[PDB]
RNA sequence: UUAAGGAACUCGGCAAAAUGACCCCGUAACUUCGGGAGAAGGGGUGCUCUUUAGGGUUAACGCCCAGAAGAGCCGCAGUGAAUAGGCCCAAGCGACUGUUUAUCAAAAACACAGGUCUCUGCUAAACCGUAAGGUGAUGUAUAGGGGCUGACGCCUGCCCGG
RNA sequence: GCCGUCGAAGGUGGGACAAAUGAUUGGGGUGAAGUCGUAACAAGGUAGCCGUAUCGGAAGGUGCGGCUGGAUCACCUCCUU
RNA sequence: UUAGCUAGUUGGUAAGGUAACGGCUUACCAAGGCAACGAUGCAUAGCCGACCUGAGAGGGUGAUCGGCCACACUGGAACUGAGACACGGUCCAGACUCCUACGGGAGGCAGCAGUAGGGAAUCUUCCGCAAUGGGCGAAAGCCUGACGGAGCAACGCCGCGUGAGUGAUGAAGGUCUUCGGAUCGUAAAACUCUGUUAUUAGGGAAGAACAUAUGUGUAAGUAACUGUGCACAUCUUGACGGUACCUAAUCAGAAAGCCACGGCUAACUACGUGCCAGCAGCCGCGGUAAUACGUAGGUGGCAAGCGUUAUCCGGAAUUAUUGGGCGUAAAGCGCGCGUAGGCGGUUUUUUAAGUCUGAUGUGAAAGCCCACGGCUCAACCGUGGAGGGUCAUUGGAAACUGGAAAACUUGAGUGCAGAAGAGGAAAGUGGAAUUCCAUGUGUAGCGGUGAAAUGCGCAGAGAUAUGGAGGAACACCAGUGGCGAAGGCGACUUUCUGGUCUGUAACUGACGCUGAUGUGCGAAAGCGUGGGGAUCAAACAGGAUUAGAUACCCUGGUAGUCCACGCCGUAAACGAUGAGUGCUAAGUGUUAGGGGGUUUCCCGCCCCUUAGUGCUGCAGCUAACGCAUUAAGCACUCCGCCUGGGGAGUA
C-alpha cells in the first residue's frame, strides 16, 4: 500500500509448508536437534502388511504397510505392484508420494533397492517395480 | 489543503481531454508555466495566456485537436511524487515510448524535455512523463 | 550424656532433642492485592592495635552515643554460659480474632458482621407481674421484637394436594 | 618450604524455560445406506439474520433492540415522455 | 503469544595493570545509562567474494577454489618465545581407553590413508620429492601424506562412435486386415569402401628441465679478484612413464538402452481384464468391445544415458517498490480528542545536506559477461577488456526536496450582523389512555380462537357513570424534514450550554491534513448497590393443536423494562462504501439563507448564488448489478485492513 506503512514493516509473504514431512531427519540419536536432513529417501521396519479401501467414487482394496523409520516414527505407505513380498516385520526402503485413496497415506516405498523384490510379471516399465531386463 | 499541484494540473488537463472543450482556468506558479511553454514546444498545446490578479493565476491555456478530432494524447501522468521523490542521472533516464512521447526533467539549470538532459549529459529530478 | 544407624518403635514422631538473638543477601505458588513472609534457604558476630566517618551536649575542655576500613592474636568452639521461632507440600471442616461443658471433652459446637422472611402506626408489638407499674424507650417503621442461615463472590430448581 | 588474594571442576538449594509422559476427560475432523427429528433454501409452510439473555436430547425456541441481504400487498412523496 | 533491562552497570577521582587506550581491575564520590528508530530475553546460524534461478528488480544457498574468524577430547592456567596463552608442547581437574610387580604410569587423526558407527549416500592403509613453495645451512644436501601425480565412483560437463555408399522384393518373418492388402521396409540379405575406436608390433620415450654446486672471463672494494661480493659459457637433473602422441598391419567382426502414447503433451491399434488386479502430477479411468489398467506390435522423445523421489527459483501480477485490492467476491476498526511520526499553499533572497556532474583513491585474485590466443575443436587454461559500492576524499551547477531569513492571501482560524434547529444535562407542568380500588346503575355471561378449552363471574362480573391513587409513554403535528461526529434525539416551559450555515471582510498571515501507542463517548440485553412497580413480557404453570410439541395459538405470569451512582464495552453499530483537498454533462424536486428585475408594496412570479438533502440520467468506471458533483469517475497525501475454505474467532 502507501510507502511508509511498507516501510515500518518488513512486507511479509505467504511461506509454503512441507509436502513429504517426515521430521528430516530427525536427530533419533544422539543430541537431539532434530533438523535438518532433506533426504530423498529413507529405510524403514514394517510392523504390518493391510489393505483398505478408498472412499466414493473409487473403490479397490488398496495394500497398505505401516512402518517405523530410522528416525523412530510412525506413518503409513501404500505398496505399488502386483504382488508384494513383505510381511510383518521386514526392513523396506521409503519414497515420498501421495495418493488420493484417502489420507493416511502420503507415501509409498520402492520396489528393488532392498528387501521389497523386485516383480518380473512386467516388461514395459521395468525401470520400475523392481524389474531387471529379461531375455 | 492540497498536497500536491502536479495532481491539479494534470488532472483538470486530462478531465479536459475527455470532454473536449477547449478552454481551462488555474492558479499559476513558476514551473507551470516553465513547462507549458514546453508542452506548447511539444505540439500537443495550442497556446497559453498568462493573466494577473490577487494573487496567483490564472493560467490559462487553450486547447489542440485533430480535424476528426482525436485526442492529441492517449495518456499522462508524473511519476516523481510526494513521499517517494525519485531522481534519475544523464545517462539513466529514460526514453518514454520508444521515442514519440516526452519526459519532462528539472535541472540543475532549468526545466527541461528529458532530450536536452541526456544530450547534455545532465541529469536531474524527474517530473512527468506525458505522450 | 551415649559412638554405628536414624521413627524401624508406634494407635499416632506423645515426649525428648534440633531451630531460636542482631545485621546482611534473598524470598515461590496463590491472592479478596492488604498478604502469604521471620517464607524458604545462606552468611557474619570474639579481644588488641591503627586510621577514619561521624551525631547530641558545651565558651571550649571532655561527657555521652554506635558505625566503617585495615592489620594482627588466640582457641576445636567468638549472640562461646543463661532467656528467645522448627520447617515445606497437599486435602476436608470452619471464614476470622473470640466463648463454652468451674473438677475427665475447648472443638468441625455457640456467637459473630452480612442475608432473608414475618410482626409492629406508638403508653406500638413482644414482655415480668394479679394490678398499679416498668422494660422496650431520652426510642417512633433507614426504628424495635421473633424465627432460619452464617464473611466472600457463582448460585438459590419443580410441587400449594396435605 | 609456608601463608594470603584470584581461581575451573564438584557439592547444597530454591526457582524460570522447554520437550516427552500419565489414569481418566472435553472439543473437533472423518467413515457403513446407522437411530431421532426436519431448523434453513420460495412467504420453507411461525421470514430470516446480527448482538445479548435464558431454556432445552438437539437442531433450535422464546424474549429486547437493530438491518433488509424481504415477500403476497402496498413507499409519505419524488423521479420518469 | 519477548517490553522493561542493567549496579561494575553508567560517569567522575586516584592507583595499578597491560605493547597501548579503556571499569581492563581495585578503593572513594555520584545515579546515571540503554529502548518502539524495537533495549532485553528467546530459538536458528560461521561470514564474504561467489553459486543456482530469474529478462529485471528480486528469491534461495554459503559444496569445491580463495580472504577473515573460532576450535583442537571437555574445561582452566601459565612458562619458552618476536609472535602462542601453543593442532601433533607442558601443568592441573574431569570423562574415556590402556600397561602395572598395584607403589604407580601412558595417550588424544575435526593431518594423509584406513577401520568400525550412524546414515538413503560419499574412495587407495599408492609412487615420488623431477617441478613450485616451505624450514635449516656456506653450499651440496636433507625433511616435506603441502604439493606434482597414478588408482576407485556414469557424480557431473564436454567430445567420438557402436560403421558409411549401392542395394525392393516391397523377400522371409511378426502384427493387423473391411482378408484385396497394409506395416516393420533400403530396414534386412547381398555388393562396394573405411577401421575414428579397438587387436598386434615398432618408434616416442615429446614437452613439463629452469636449475643451484662444478670451469672461463667481467665490474664494486681491498696495498693485493691472493681470496672475496657479479653476467656469459659448457657439464650434469623426469615419480609420472617406457606415458601421451606417432607410424604400419588385422576384422563390421567386440560396442545400446530408458520412458511415454486420453488431454494438459510430440507420439495408436489388437489381446487379456471386467468397480477385480491395477494407474494417478491434475481432471479422473475401470461393473464383459478400456486408445488412461496388465501384454504385444508400432510410433514419438531422449540419448551412454534415462525415469522417480527430496530440495530451490521460475510460471506466481499467488506480498503486487517496477507490479494488486477493500459497495456486494476474504478485506474500511462503531465513532471521536490528540501525541510521536509521515506529507505539506505562494513569491523573493540565501545555504548546499539531499540531488546532478567531473576528478583522485579504493572496491584483492580467481569467477560472471565481451575480444583474443593456445590444448586437433569443445570443455578447459591464460591474456586483456569492460563491469560492479547505500564507498571515502575533493572542485563545480541551483530548477526541486531540505535548512535560515524576508514578504503575500486564496487554505485554516478570530471577527461583525444574522437564520434555523427533536443537539445535550437538571428541574417544573398537563390531557387522553391502560390498570387497581371505592361507590351508584343493573343481570348471566365475559374474554378468547381457525374450532375450542384454561381463567373471571351470583361474594353480582363485564358493560355504564362519578370521582381517587399510581407508574410509564407522549394522538394529530411528521414530511426522502431537521439536528448531531457516531450510538441517537420527537408533549410543553424555564435555567445552563455545545457546534453548524450564510453574508461580511476590515482583522492575524500557513497557524494545515492524516494519525500509530494513549485517552473518552458508545443501541439493546447484562451486572452490582439503593428506590419504583401501570402496562408489555424471557423463565415457569395450565389449556389447545399435534404421532409427539418442553414451539407457533390462548389464559395468567416473576426477573426485567423505569429512575439515580457505578461497571461491561459489543451489533446487519449498514450506505456492509475511512478522513481531507481539488477537477469533470445536465434535468428535477426539497430544507435554512443571500443578491437582483418585474410588483403600488414580491408576501406574492422569475433569474442567479452558497450549504446539506433525495430521484432520473451522460462522459467514464465496473466482471455484472449498479455509481454518476452526496462518485464505486479523474488524481495526491495519511491511516487501517486481505492474501484459498473448514479447522476457528477455537486453543
Ligand atoms: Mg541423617
Ligand atoms: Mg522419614
Ligand atoms: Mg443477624
Ligand atoms: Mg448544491
Amino acid at each position: 500500500p502507501t510507502i511508509n506503512q511498507l516501510v515500518r514493516k518488513p512486507r511479509q509473504s505467504k511461506i509454503k509448508k512441507s509436502d513429504s514431512p517426515a521430521l528430516n531427519k530427525g536427530f533419533n540419536s544422539k543430541k537431539k536437534k532434530f533438523t535438518d536432513l532433506n533426504s530423498p529417501q529413507k529405510r524403514g521396519v514394517c510392523t504390518r502388511v493391510g489393505t483398505m479401501t478408498p472412499r466414493k467414487p473409487n473403490s479397490a482394496l488398496r495394500k497398505y504397510a505401516r512402518v517405523r523409520l530410522s528416525n523412530n516414527i510412525e506413518i503409513n505407505a501404500y505398496i505399488p505392484g502386483i504382488g508384494h513380498n513383505l510381511q510383518e516385520h521386514s526392513v523396506v526402503l521409503v519414497r515420498g508420494g501421495r495418493v488420493r485413496d484417502l489420507p493416511g497415506v502420503r507415501y509409498h516405498i520402492v520396489r528393488g533397492a532392498l528387501d521389497t523384490s523386485g516383480v518380473d510379471g512386467r516388461r514395459q516399465g521395468r525401470s520400475l517395480y523392481g524389474t531387471k531386463k529379461p531375455k | 489543503t492540497m498536497t500536491d499541484p502536479i495532481a491539479d494540473m494534470l488532472t483538470r488537463v486530462r478531465n479536459a481531454n475527455m470532454v473536449r472543450h477547449e478552454k481551462l482556468e488555474l492558479p499559476a506558479s513558476n514551473i507551470k508555466k516553465e513547462i507549458a511553454e514546453i508542452l506548447k514546444s511539444e505540439g500537443f498545446i495550442k497556446n497559453v495566456e498568462y493573466v494577473e490578479d490577487d494573487k496567483q493565476g490564472v493560467l490559462r491555456l487553450f486547447l489542440k485537436y485533430g480535424q476528426n478530432d482525436e485526442r492529441v494524447i492517449t495518456g499522462l501522468k508524473r511519476i516523481s511524487k510526494p513521499g517517494l521523490r525519485v531522481y534519475a542521472k544523464a545517462s539513466e533516464m529514460p526514453k518514454v515510448l520508444n521515442g514519440l512521447g516526452i519526459a519532462l526533467v528539472s535541472t540543475s539549470e532549468g526545466v527541461i524535455t528529458d532530450k536536452e538532459a541526456r544530450k547534455r549529459n545532465v541529469g536531474g529530478e524527474i517530473i512527468a512523463y506525458v505522450w
